[PDB]
């Protein structure tokens, strides 16, 4: 695509690159585990649309934040058992973790961490039995990332087409 | 012994601990030269979400080892 972005093309980028990322990344643990996977391959799937350079990114982030996913995974879904959070304060406790984590400063390891963390959490919902969770965590999370001034960072940093211009690039 | 906890922020503070030590004594030695209130401590050693009523020695920690250490904030 073209250099330089503005905060009105970073909230679209940023929408299809959190899907296309967890994606890949339980498209490849279904192989080894089945844990939170999908309904199966099926019209439920998740149609992306991979025809776009964004397809890439998601395939980069996934892989310099692979080991670094698993070392600290077994124990995200221990505590978040502890919690059984509700739809009435789902953006209470995520917005809690978060501003917990980046509290310290903000890097790319905080960014994909943040989504990593940001899936069984809404899939965990739609389980128990509150079908329609999917299209709520978008309107929350792009929100959130607006709001906390993250869009503009991202900017600042080139946008995620900087994602190519990393190691493995 | 001596122990090397690393935070998020790419930080390393040493501490002096012993085997015998209980969880909930190591959590006020870091408040007590950092100043992080325990209840927004979430230590991690081997993926195991260490618990306050065991001892070092029941995970077996060595000399020399490392722990990660989030965070759960108690605000919200």
């Amino acid at each position: 695509a073209l250099p330089s972005a503005s905060e009105e093309q970073v909230a679209q980028d940023t929408e299809e690159v959190f899907r296309s990322y967890v994606f890949y990344r339980h498209q490849q643990e279904q192989e080894a585990e089945g844990v939170a996977a999908p309904a199966d391959p099926e019209m439920v799937t998740l149609p992306l649309q991979p025809s776009s350079t964004m397809g890439q990114v998601g395939r980069q982030l996934a892989i310099i934040g692979d080991d670094i996913n698993r070392r600290y995974d077994s124990e995200f879904q221990t505590m978040l058992q502890h919690l059984q959070p509700t739809a009435e304060n789902a953006y209470e406790y995520f917005t809690c973790i978060a501003t917990s984590l980046f509290e310290s400063g903000i890097n790319w390891g905080r960014v994909v961490a943040l989504l990593g963390f940001g899936y069984r959490l809404a899939l965990h919902v739609y389980q128990h039995g509150l079908t329609g969770f999917l299209g709520q965590v978008t309107r929350f999370v792009v929100d959130f990332m607006l709001h906390h001034c993250i869009a503009r960072w991202i900017a600042q940093r080139g946008g995620w087409v900087a994602a190519l211009n990393l190691g493995n690039g | 012994m001596q122990i090397f906890v690393k935070t998020l922020t790419g930080k390393t503070i040493t501490l002096e601990v012993e085997p015998s030590d209980t969880i909930e004594n190591v959590k006020a030695k870091i408040q007590d030269k950092e100043g992080i209130p325990p209840d927004q401590q979430r230590l991690i050693f081997a993926g195991k979400q260490l618990e306050d009523g065991r001892t070092l020695s029941d995970y077996n920690i060595q000399k020399e080892s490392t722990l990660h250490l989030v965070l759960r904030l108690r605000g919200c």
